[PDB]
């Protein structure tokens, strides 16, 4: 039973020190890659920073050596110390692990929010609204042209944590009903939704992995007229 | 005691007994955070504090780390320092009445 | 003499922007509950937020995060803010206070309406035309079986606001005549109007609460044979 903490709702002065914590449910922290990403509400996913086996770091690029991120496996925790802070950084924090080859970011924490002081990949079609009793097509663009099995689907939900859908746009994940399909090559890749459920309203990301600093798409809706 | 008048009791010095804790069956609401799920008996922080309540239904998922709601405003509150977690039960005819 | 004052009735350009206004006559709203309600002309009434004292806020399922509700309590005030808004969103804005455990919506707004560009619970009898001098029966069903206590009954009029009838199908309101009566149990609850009056057809609605997000019925009419 995967179990995630994020627990970091509160307010914090101009110029002041955060403490976060990610906690585990049975999987050691330092066996296994760690991922932290931005959500960046109004706009796409972005990534922050990734935790080796070990305890190698890598950091984004827009942020760069004021980030401090920490493991403690006494406690088997995730800790990351925010510096003075500036404007523009309230997001939500997710964090989780990766195995970005065989399923990018199975399983995600729970969201937090933090206040403030007072590769080239886009997504083709928008909206689309759309009724239940047919399918549809969701177009992910890239500027790099990966070759094979370098990008991952996500459905963020409302609230709530997102859910991997497919990683390398050839295998499912577990648990994902068989009414979703994909397929593409070279820089553009197409996803499917056969016989629309209600409960399938929710917005859609393609993530791209194996390369540069992380970079999600800006995001897609889905609405009904 | 009911979930208004919520009453707590602390542990003296003992030997802590977490053994029976996970090879009971009778949970199914252990979903909480805090410490690693095994290595309870490599910890022995200095007080540990029971509260307990009879709070109803799916009002128990509100109870986090941060969190509002019509449980979780003008009652048990829980900050981010809470370290521990929480264990929950199942209703049978042993807290009910016909009437 | 208690009166819910608002004032909303303006055209909106596509994904434009509208700030309602909600006021009160003597109680302060910063000890009260406050709850927004979506009349939906053509269909069943709906649940839009709603605030505790405090001022933690709820919202709606079909609508998360776009909406932005606020309290001004030096100028007393109810304040809502409509961002860019989608298709498929007129309908009225009900304001009103919320004690549903005692007293479901005793109180309601005027009423007001916003243009647009260019739980299972049913109600059984239907339109039932009937006569003056004798009673007639309305059903209302739950699939989830609420235990004892958390259905209220409404009463529309046609320009007018919603009043209320009966609040936990146990005991009628203040100013409610004992020509209305209620009884059932477990599943269904059923309401009877006796010696039926000129001032008396309007439309019926059974709405349920103390539970996750509350549902309104799908709309029952009297009407003269």
């Amino acid at each position: 039973e995967v179990q995630l903490l994020q627990s970091a709702g509160g307010l914090v002065q101009p110029g002041g020190s955060l403490r976060l914590s990610c906690a585990a449910s049975g999987f050691t922290v330092s066996a296994n890659y760690m991922s932290w990403v931005r959500q960046a509400p109004g706009k796409g996913l972005e990534w922050v920073s990734v935790i080796y086996p070990g305890g190698s770091t890598f950091y984004a690029d827009s942020v760069k050596g004021r980030f401090t991120i920490s493991r403690d496996n006494s406690k088997n925790t995730l800790y990351l110390q925010m510096n003075s802070l500036r404007v523009e950084d309230t997001a939500v924090y997710y964090c989780a692990r990766d195995l970005s080859v065989a399923g990018a970011f199975d399983i995600w924490g729970q969201g937090t929010l933090v206040t403030v002081s007072s590769i080239v990949l886009t997504q083709s079609p928008g909206t689309l609204s759309l009724s239940p009793g047919e399918r549809a097509t969701l177009s992910c663009r890239a500027s790099q042209s990966v070759s094979s099995s370098y990008l991952a689907w996500y459905q963020q939900k409302p609230g709530q944590a997102p859910r991997l859908l497919i990683y390398g746009a050839s295998s499912r994940a577990t648990g994902i009903p068989d009414r979703f399909s994909g397929s593409g090559s070279g820089t553009d890749f197409t996803l499917t939704i056969s016989r629309l459920e209600p409960e399938d309203f929710a917005v859609y990301y393609c993530q791209q992995y194996g390369s540069s600093p992380y970079t999600f798409g800006q995001g897609t809706k889905l609405e009904i007229k | 005691a009911s979930v208004y008048a919520w009453n707590r009791k602390r542990i003296s010095n003992c030997v802590a007994d977490y053994s029976v804790l996970y090879n009971s069956a009778s949970f199914s609401t252990f979903k909480c955070y805090g410490v690693s799920p095994t290595k309870l008996n490599d910890l022995c922080f200095t007080n540990v504090y029971a509260d307990s309540f009879v709070i109803r239904g799916d009002e128990v998922r509100q109870i986090a780390p941060g969190q509002t709601g019509k449980i979780a405003d003008y009652n048990y509150k829980l900050p981010d320092d809470f370290t521990g977690c929480v264990i929950a039960w199942n209703s049978n005819n042993l807290d009910s009445k016909v009437g």
